[PDB]
DNA sequence: GTGAAAAATCTAAAGCATCACCTT
DNA sequence: AAGGTGATGCTTTAGATTTTTT
């Protein structure tokens, strides 16, 4: 990019920010500010030298706003050999004359350095430039030349590692001088001769109300085709400033005039809209643009507008004598987004994508609106909305303003506080926490915390190629074996149903000698209350003995169970807190031997196991050396079309890796019948307990911060209830502001906490340690299998889902007990007993006695202590447990179940097909009906009978072929709604049903149907062209809305029946495949679990798999299986030699 | 050292291809009298027994009794390589972990000396004493093979009845039932194709039909078989192998228990 | 009651091999003139006619008109485990819901019985009028079967084109199209190898090729085949038997409507 | 143009049965000397050379050299239509992408035609050096095929040692191991089952068995197979296609470089 | 949005039973 | 003239891929 273009861009952005009312402070003075925006911008200094800076955009309480251009030189670090630090600086200071701002030495600790606690700091060479463009110039000059040197391993050759090179520059300013978003600042502008001064004002915390512009559109479209960007015109546009709403219509495509009207779904959201009507597009676009000019917003709000609304509006404006660049400031960038030079662009779909913890079944407007806001917006179909508006456009107006109000209030209630609480700790401007994934924001947070510890930061790791584990065996995938998820049984477990319980008296004898210990530990560690203040200890410690003895003498019973979700709220944060495991500390024996802290009988080692999984090629070292030496000097097609022939030795690593994988995908396809062999082995890791605590303490700090903020949220909620009972407006408003601030802070902290695990193993993450995830998930599996074996002793486990066990226990088991304590803080303390015994068993086997801490850094004082925060919270007695069973031999469904709360409401669905994507609508309303109808009944057979009286309805529908049920709702009853991931030419030779229907639409409509990503492929399978696979029968639903003779011609050329005379949907659809689909669903959910619980078959309309029925008839046969050993006498025992 | 050489070797091929199907693991046993097999199946439902006598072999040289638990599907797969008229020599050392098989081709030109390793396992050892068998019939092998392929398309439980009118093979199943009645021979001149009966009392028993399919893989081994049954005793299927020896398939019935009466 | 003694079993057995894939379940017709079947295809395209006359068999004994809804696949399984030279006795009852099969051997010592249940089935009956067909062509069974089962490698539908000079078995598809030409023979003595072309007018027709592959399953049952057609009528395929039975295939043509004009 | 007739159809189609699976792309080059195929699969370890001389064909006439870039898997689905003795006829034009196959019956009555299309391609033609062969063997196709499909069940990698006394085929794996020894025969009368080995120095190599399984699909084509090997030279499998042609498989051995020492 | 696991397809290969040929 | 034997279609099942839930 030419520097003249950069200067023109900088002066144009300065003028544009001036006309949006962010005037720059030029005079000396004090000001108060609240940062809402950071941008990187070139600002010319007093020396008339090209130089970057960051524009902060502050707003104030009264609505006045301004900007501050702070210059800070971009910089990074380079690593040199010991004794070769000053010479590198000497060389570097005579080879970029007029380019380097300065160079210096900033010593920092390392994370992977041996003998790191003796007192050494590997001093780095800090290099600082003037502008970001020169920074990119120098990195492209220097980084690959020595990066390849480091990968394969003149004074320039002695630099070993360019560190911290992928960081954004403005994020480095946000880390360095400690200016985060959404804090109050005191800014002193003392003139041009000195840089502007910024300080943090933490006394004031009340959040001001910014200026926000939400907007949504409607678009005219020709039928069956989504609207285009060169013939269509904006149908109308609606928008929102701070709750107030304005709509701008267009007369030539509306049918009558509409006046001002309001639309409120609930008293929380007020929807006052003022409507303006203009004859053509010119007045529409000019009025919208000038209203943006007069209002001067600071943050935009869209709803899936980054790929649909902004490109179409820009393309429509640029042809009508205008420009989005010179009018509003919106354009594409290097990442295919729309980033304003003076405004923050908020895409409310990204928050649903990342932070809402929702599946991908709820990203559209209606489901994401009803999932978080709490109301159902008006449904409108895009195909007939134009024709509907031509008759009367008031419902069109309702839909557009519903889009606007939904996206705006979805922002201001949930996305706005959560995002503005995320950026108080993450050094990102708001347009970065929303867009980037959970990995990058946690990376920046640890960036901050590790800059606070003065340690240099690891680079984003290089992707490993041609993986070599033991002997050849090039791995397609290298993985750690995750949480052991198992459903041990299947069927119903209801609270009042009787269940046969076998019980081991030895386990009850074991608990005889430990009730004293369990109820000692239940108060000495979980409530921090010593026993010297409670006096009811003998009452509980003979009541439990009496109850457990009453259970002991009859260890085989039939009575009602209690269902418990014995789990940990956040086990993955809790283990990484407890064991002091660090992704910068897991080391092998050689580096520990290099340490001078390897004293005899040391405690700085901690051992742990984990399970490693590999899917690898059957080929050996020779069979891969042959194909890599063979591919030496042969031509390949270039990536650029119409290019010259290019050879192997200058290929990029990605394309050559893909070609090697493709070659070995068919070399061994005809030599060993398989492409990868699944291998699971054991590995052992040794972990230092004295490495930088920048991670475990950070997790701990956020854990106790979440606890504290939850306590403040509770007391502020009680204050808010008292305040709304009072009715004084100012104190209610202040309390509500503080309440939402603290709630968003705690929700942001827990969203950080849950994703500390998920960041470590990510490709391109600075702290990439496979061992972290491996050993933490192995420990989380070992603790839960200890829990599962103890429960299998004293009851019945039902589910293990790598967070906790689900359990049915006898009803006379000791469940929970109270305690009268004389302490003023805790006059009464209640605690559950199964949780307590789980705590004591995990502090009999998981005590980190080597949990190490620092006391005196100067004298190297190290203190060992014991603490286990691993607690099995109980969720009380639920009402019902549902597990499904599989058709396949032996195995059954995992990670999917359905639990109910006490009052009959649905507590939690999980992993089921009711709310999946890519599933038919017949197998979802079915599941939702049968689960809510399931809980009825008296005994075990009554439940299955009652649920068969509702699951047989959806067989009566399909056998009758929907005669009385109107065909109007038939069309969406079957239609598939799967979504694509790539383009059709990206798939290449791969074939499936979605690719087939996309290619059918490719030869039915234009090629532009399938060019855009995320296409919603819709298809059903017909009946007449039998014999073929179901690939060629995937006809679209799109044809049924087209012109009739077009349907006839395409149907003739597609399903190949020229003699056909009837074209009804009721006969073209083969009902046998749909009956098969619903039957596989009903035998996943009901039939097989019913058979597995010795119950007569509830629904006889579907048949079992052959392994089930045969065994059933055998067990109900007059003859009984008689073996040979019990039948007839024995001889003895023997063994066989070598 | 244990070396056993036999001239016509299709017999040892077929007898052990009939051993692969029924059981997964067997207990090879060697002694002066002959080769013994007394290993049960993995389901602990049916039993196989082999006594391959030494006097039939062309050459036999054995040291003492020794038991080794060689798997059977592996020996059957490697033994399929041999031709239908090969000369078979089993060789085992005194304390080695590998046994060898020598196949000598009918052309007197091709030699094929293979070997396989051993593995250890834990299997019950059982001994069958002598009980009077009330009903014994002599069945041609191909006729019994058509019987087992004929009843098994009906169900999985077989009635093996022996009455004055003869022998009855029945089976019930989801598509109905099947009844096959056979009478003894009176005026036939040949023995390998005839059927003979002998009885003490009428016998009314039922057995597992799948395991009969597992049994009857030794049909072309020899054209005759002994079917023996009595009250509450395991069914005896005695397939004799030439002058070599014999095999007993022991099929434990699933005896009716008094529950509803 | 109903008794049906049939000496040569193949003329029943192979027939089931020609039906189990084409019609999964059908209604049977019997009479004193033999057995008549009008079976309708599963996918509702084709029809199959079987007329096995009474004196072509060995013995029948019937009282009145009976219709048995015997499912094809299970009775095909029952006959799958029989003998070729086996003599078969079919037994049926007026009111009972079972059908009996008796297998007996020329050696007199191999007799078996089977019982198969029946279920009620509703199949409509169509009366095809008798029309003078323009094209009647005679080919041997083997060449017609091979040409169908090897031209189905080309495409998915066939076009037959008959004139004075011969018939044209063309078929088009993704890999290309293939046409098959037949000449005339005058120096042949044995009637199976003899190919002749009978003309009334040149005829153009198009037919389902997959159905031609499914049609050529009764080719071991016969030795010669006659294909007949006329103007806009379904193809009729006849596998004439030696005065024991008679076979008809009705393949409704997929006529080309004028949609491009 | 190009019109070709060959009375012996089998000698063509079985040839292409050897090429249905191993290679899926064909680049025919035709000249006055005959027709030539030089293909090499995407595995980059297997080469096929197929030459049919002009004089072997019954009638041969060609105008100029042509390049025929047509996939080879397609017509293996197409040349199984013709019978055994059925005469093969090839029709090709100067620059038409359409090839015509005609199957002329030996009774001059049953003819046919199919048409095939070619694609575009860019395939490098690798030269074949003429080097001396250390060990050669002329040995029956049936016995080699039996050796291959018998050792394909034991292991997957084969050790072939062509010594002076004969040849050893060793197969090792998890199922066990086994080696088979063949020697040269001297007192043999007929040459369709005789063996003969020539020696310069003993060659022992390690090969692949699935490639050998794909090679020996054409065992009914010829009764003699010429295997030639040397030190780090690919196996040459030569089939003498009647008298006209030779099919040559070139297989690069899996030479294990020293890494463990 | 880790990893484990599910649903739903092609798909390619092993094993098997059945039929054509051939020799004893 | 019939049973061994090989070719070959039929049948079942592991598995390669995608989307999605967790
Ligand atoms: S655990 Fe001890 S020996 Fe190992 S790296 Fe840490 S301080 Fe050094």
């Amino acid at each position: 990019v030419s520097a003249l273009k950069r200067l023109e861009r900088s002066q144009w952005t300065d003028k544009m920010d001036l006309r949006f009312g962010f005037e720059r402070l030029k005079e000396p003075g004090e000001k108060t500010g609240w940062l809402i925006n950071m941008h990187p911008t070139e600002i010319l200094d007093e020396d008339k030298r090209l130089g970057s800076a960051v524009d902060y955009y502050f707003i104030q309480d009264d609505g006045s706003r301004f900007k501050v251009a702070l210059p800070y030189k971009p910089y990074f670090y380079i690593a040199t050999r010991k004794g070769c630090e000053r010479e590198v600086s000497s060389f570097l200071s005579k080879k970029f004359q007029g380019k380097i701002a300065k160079v210096e030495t900033v010593p920092k600790e390392d994370l992977d350095l041996p003998n790191h606690l003796v007192g050494l700091k590997r001093n780095y060479i800090r290099l600082s430039f003037h502008t970001v463009e020169d920074l990119v110039k120098v990195r492209k000059e220097i980084s690959p030349a020595v990066k390849k040197n480091r990968e394969q391993d003149d004074q320039l050759d002695n630099i070993v590692d360019m560190r911290e090179y992928d960081v954004p520059y403005h994020i480095r300013l946000s880390i360095d001088l400690k200016i985060h978003v959404a804090h109050w600042y005191n800014v002193r502008y003392r003139g041009n001769a000195f840089p502007v001064e910024i300080t943090r004002r933490d006394d004031l915390v009340e959040r001001p109300d910014p200026v926000v512009l939400a907007f949504a559109i409607a678009t005219t479209k020709l039928p069956l085709k989504f609207p285009d960007a060169e013939t269509d015109q904006i149908m109308m546009i609606s928008y929102m400033i701070d709750g107030q709403g304005y709509l701008i219509t267009n007369r030539e495509i509306v049918s009558e005039d509409i006046e001002d009207f309001e639309f409120t779904p609930k008293p929380e959201y007020e929807g006052p809209f003022c409507v303006f009507n203009e004859p053509d597009e010119a007045h529409l676009i000019q009025r919208w643009f000038e209203h943006v000019q007069e209002t001067k917003p600071t943050i935009m709000v869209t709803y899936n507008g980054d790929f649909f609304d902004w490109p179409f509006v820009e393309a429509r404006a640029a042809v009508h004598g205008l420009s989005m660049q010179q009018e509003i400031g919106f354009q594409k960038d290097s990442q295919g987004e729309y980033k304003a030079p003076q405004c923050i662009h908020m895409d409310c779909l990204r928050w649903v994508k990342r932070d809402s913890y929702l599946p991908v079944g709820s990203h559209n407007l209606k489901a994401a609106a009803k999932a978080k806001l709490g109301y159902d917006p008006v449904e409108l179909d895009p195909e007939d909305m134009c024709r509907m508006a031509t008759e009367q456009p008031q419902t069109l107006a309702t839909y557009s303003v519903s889009d606007a109000v939904a996206t705006y209030y979805l922002y201001m209630k949930y996305v706005h506080p959560f995002i503005f609480a995320l950026c108080t700790i993450i050094p990102m401007e708001p347009d970065e926490v929303l867009r980037k994934g959970s990995g990058t924001l946690c990376e920046a947070l640890l960036m901050v915390q590790a800059f606070h510890a003065n340690i240099i930061f690891p680079n984003k790791q290089e992707q490993e190629f041609n993986k070599l584990t033991d002997d050849g065996h090039v791995l397609d995938s290298e993985t750690y074996v995750g949480g052991h998820v198992e459903a041990l049984e299947s069927g119903v477990f209801r609270s009042d149903i009787p269940c046969r319980f076998r019980m081991n008296p030895a386990a009850f004898d074991f608990l005889l000698q430990r009730v004293e210990k369990t109820l000692r530990h239940a108060l000495e560690e979980e409530e921090k209350v010593p026993v010297e203040q409670v006096t009811n200890f003998e009452e509980v410690c003979d009541e439990i003995k009496s109850k457990l003895a009453s259970l002991k003498d009859v260890p085989s019973r039939i009575e009602c169970p209690l269902i418990y979700h014995l789990d940990v709220g956040a086990m993955y944060p809790n283990i990484i807190l407890t064991n002091r495991l660090q992704p910068s500390a897991m080391v092998d024996e050689a580096t520990c031997a290099a340490c001078d802290f390897n004293k005899p009988g040391a405690n700085c080692q901690r051992k742990m196991a984990w399970q490693w999984r590999g899917e690898f090629m059957p080929a050996s070292r020779s069979e891969y050396h042959r194909i890599q030496h063979q591919l030496e000097s042969e031509k390949f097609p270039p990536l650029f079309p119409e290019g010259p022939a290019r050879a192997f030795h200058e290929l990029s690593r990605e394309e050559q890796a893909k070609y090697e994988k493709r070659r070995l995908a068919d070399y061994c396809r005809k030599a060993y019948k398989k492409i990868h062999i699944t291998k699971v082995e054991e590995r052992l890791t040794t972990i230092c307990q004295r490495e930088n605590s920048f991670y475990v303490d950070t997790v701990r700090a956020f854990r106790d911060r979440r606890y504290e903020f939850k306590g403040l949220h509770k007391v502020w909620k009680k204050k808010l209830s008292a305040a709304v009972e009072v009715g004084d407006a100012a104190e209610v408003k202040r309390c509500k502001n503080m309440e939402v601030l603290y709630d968003s802070l705690q929700l942001a902290h827990k969203c950080i906490l849950n994703s500390f695990y998920g960041y470590v193993m990510r490709k391109g993450a600075r702290w990439y340690s496979m061992e972290m995830a491996g050993i933490v998930c192995f420990t989380g599996a070992n603790i839960i299998t200890q829990a599962r074996e103890l429960i299998e002793q004293i009851g019945r486990p039902l589910e293990l889902d790598t967070d906790g066990i689900w359990c049915v226990l006898p009803n006379s088991f000791p469940e929970n007990f109270v305690f009268k304590t004389t302490n003023v803080k805790k006059p009464k303390v209640t605690i559950s007993y199964p949780g307590a015994m789980l705590n004591i068993m995990v502090k009999e086997g998981f005590t980190n006695d080597q949990y190490q801490e620092l006391a005196e850094p100067s004298s190297l004082t190290y203190v060992t202590r014991s603490e286990n925060s691993i607690f099995f919270e109980v969720d009380g007695p639920y009402l019902a447990m549902i597990l499904p069973a599989s058709k396949e031999e032996g195995k059954k469904l995992k990670k999917r179940y359905a639990v109910f709360n006490e009052d009959g409401s649905l507590a939690e669905l999980k992993g089921f097909e009711v709310k999946r994507r890519g599933e038919l609508q017949l197998i979802k309303i079915f599941q939702s009906s049968v689960f809510e109808a399931f809980l009825k009944g008296s005994t075990l057979e009554e439940v299955y009978g009652s649920v068969a009286k509702v699951a047989d309805y959806w067989l009566d529908v399909l056998y009758s072929k929907a005669a009385n049920m109107p065909d109007s709702e038939l069309f969406e009853l079957i239609s598939e709604n799967r979504s694509m991931s790539r383009k059709l030419e990206d798939y290449g030779e791969q074939k499936s049903t979605s690719i087939s229907t996309a290619k059918r639409l490719a030869e039915f409509l234009g090629d532009q149907m399938v060019k855009d990503a995320g296409l919603s492929c819709r298809y059903i399978i017909s009946r007449k062209p039998e014999g073929s696979p179901v690939t060629e029968r995937a006809i679209p639903l799109a044809i049924f809305q087209a012109e009739p003779t077009v349907r006839k011609h395409f149907l003739r050329k597609w399903l190949k029946s020229s003699s056909l005379q009837d074209f009804d949907i009721r006969a073209i659809l083969d009902w046998d495949y749909y009956i098969e689909r619903l039957g596989s669903a009903i035998q996943k959910i009901i039939t097989i679990p019913a058979a597995l619980q010795q119950v007569k078959n509830p629904v006889p309309r579907v048949k079992h798999p052959d392994w089930l029925h045969k065994k059933l008839l055998e067990k109900n046969d007059v003859y009984k299986q008689k073996k040979i050993s019990e039948l007839f006498t024995l001889e003895g025992r023997r063994q066989v030699t070598m | 050292m244990f070396e056993a050489r036999l001239v016509q070797g299709s017999i040892l091929k077929k007898v052990l291809e009939a051993l692969k199907d029924l059981i997964n693991e067997a207990c090879w046993d060697i002694s002066s009298s002959g080769v013994n097999l007394q290993s049960m199946d993995s389901s602990h439902v049916s039993l196989v027994q082999l006594t391959l006598r030494s006097e039939g072999f062309d050459t036999y040289r054995c040291d003492r009794n020794l038991a080794m638990g060689v798997n059977l599907t592996s020996m059957s797969k490697i033994l399929k390589c041999a031709g239908n008229e090969d000369i078979i020599t089993l060789r085992a050392e005194d304390n080695a972990d590998t046994l060898a098989l020598v196949f000598e081709a009918p052309n007197q030109e091709k030699v094929s000396d293979y070997e396989m390793k051993l593995m250890d396992l834990d299997v019950e050892q059982l001994g069958i004493p002598e009980q009077e068998y009330s009903c014994v019939v002599k069945m041609p092998s191909g006729e019994f093979a058509r019987i087992c392929r004929d009843l098994s398309h009906i169900g999985d439980a077989v009635v093996i009845s022996c009455a004055k009118d003869g022998v009855k093979f029945s089976a019930s199943g989801e598509l109905g039932n099947g009844n096959i009645k056979l009478s003894q021979t009176s005026n036939v001149d040949k023995e390998e194709e005839a059927v003979t009966i002998e009885m003490n009392e009428p016998v009314q028993l039922t057995f597992a039909l799948r395991y009969l399919n597992f049994f009857t893989k030794a049909t072309p081994l020899s054209s005759t078989v002994t079917l023996s049954m009595s009250a509450d005793v395991p069914l005896v299927v005695e397939y004799k192998i030439a002058d070599m020896g014999h095999l007993k398939y022991y099929l434990a019935p699933k005896i009716e228990d008094e529950e509803g009466s």
